[PDB]
């Protein structure tokens, strides 16, 4: 949950994307726009001589 | 309560032609710099 | 005997239609593109551009 | 240029296509399998989640073979683009029409 | 002997390595 | 069952045709260099034209 630098309009909770995936997302505490990314990224690779 | 009217000499109604009206957004989400298409109940253009 | 004033309004029906709607940097809607109205409009809103 | 312009947005499209066939049910009565798994059980939720992963997998196999046909164009472009460079970029070709 | 290359040698004027038609070549294709 | 059966074969049907157009568009390539080389000129290549 980033900060981010996007204000919404006052009549909205959700918010998507070009790719149509929900990644910002409003705070009910006390209005604030937080953006949503995945945290796994990718798979593993290993090196051997 | 209520009264009734008397009858009086009234104008036919009118028709008249809507120039791009009865937009609205079709849900509580956020959009930027999309193209996005819904099927809503919408009012027609040019109607 | 009576007065009203001046004042004119307006009643339309909707229906069950495809729209093409334009989101801009802010989030608001800028053009709505129909489907059913005009080749023109339903070659726009099919490329989705 | 139309060359180097349809390689990226066939690619562009086909990702986008890729994210669309998650949001169909595939004939089932949901999209996401959360969803399922909440509001029923999963010894009756089988078949649902079965349909599911089916057609999500027919879905990768199209995208799959669709990429493959990308590559075997492009790696025939790029023979093409190597035998101009050795030809004509590193040398002199005597075909004509061809440089 | 009369041949202007500049357009298509990299220039050292600009960070990148890159010659003026690549770099518009560049900026023409998203 | 009907639909899955009907998308098997389209699907099926699309990948042979696809298939047959990379054939034809390699042979199109061949057949427009033998034209530009043998036909628009005089081509050096031995045993090509
Ligand atoms: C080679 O061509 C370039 C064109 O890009 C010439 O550079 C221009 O030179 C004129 C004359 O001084 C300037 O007014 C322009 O601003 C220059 N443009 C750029 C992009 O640099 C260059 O002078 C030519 N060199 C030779 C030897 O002919
Ligand atoms: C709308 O976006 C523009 C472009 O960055 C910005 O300057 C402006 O402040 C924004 N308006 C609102 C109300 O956020």
């Amino acid at each position: 949950l980033t900060e981010s630098n996007k204000k919404f309009l006052p009549f909205q909770q959700f918010g998507r994307d070009i790719a149509d995936t929900t990644d910002a997302v409003r705070d009910p505490q006390t209005l604030e726009i937080l953006d949503i990314t995945p945290c796994s990224f990718g798979g593993v690779s290993v090196i051997t001589p | 309560q209520c009264v009734n009217l008397t009858t009086r000499t009234q104008l036919p109604p009118a028709y008249t032609n809507s120039f791009t009206r009865g937009v609205y957004y079709p849900d509580k989400v956020f959009r930027s710099s999309v193209l996005h298409s819904t099927q809503d109940l919408f009012l027609p253009f040019f109607s | 005997g009576w007065t009203a004033g001046a004042a004119a309004y307006y009643v339309g029906y909707l229906q069950p239609r495809t729209f093409l709607l334009k989101y801009n940097e802010n989030g608001t809607i800028t053009d709505a593109v129909d489907c059913a109205l005009d080749p023109l409009s339903e070659t726009k809103c099919t490329l989705k551009s | 240029l139309g060359k180097l312009q349809d390689v990226v947005n066939q690619n562009a499209q086909a990702l986008n296509t890729l994210v669309k066939q998650l949001s169909s049910n595939f004939g089932a009565i949901s999209s996401v399998l959360n969803d399922i798994l909440s509001r029923l059980d999963p010894p009756e939720a089988e078949v649902q989640i079965d349909r599911l992963i089916t057609g999500r997998l027919q879905s990768l196999q199209t995208y799959v073979t669709q990429q493959l046909i990308r590559a075997a164009e492009i790696r025939a472009s790029a023979n093409l683009a190597a035998t101009k460079m050795s030809e004509c970029v590193l040398g002199q070709s005597k075909r004509v029409d061809f440089c | 002997g009369g041949f202007n290359f500049s357009q298509i040698l990299p220039d050292p004027s600009k960070p990148s390595k890159r010659s003026p038609i690549e770099d518009l070549l560049f900026n023409k294709v998203t």
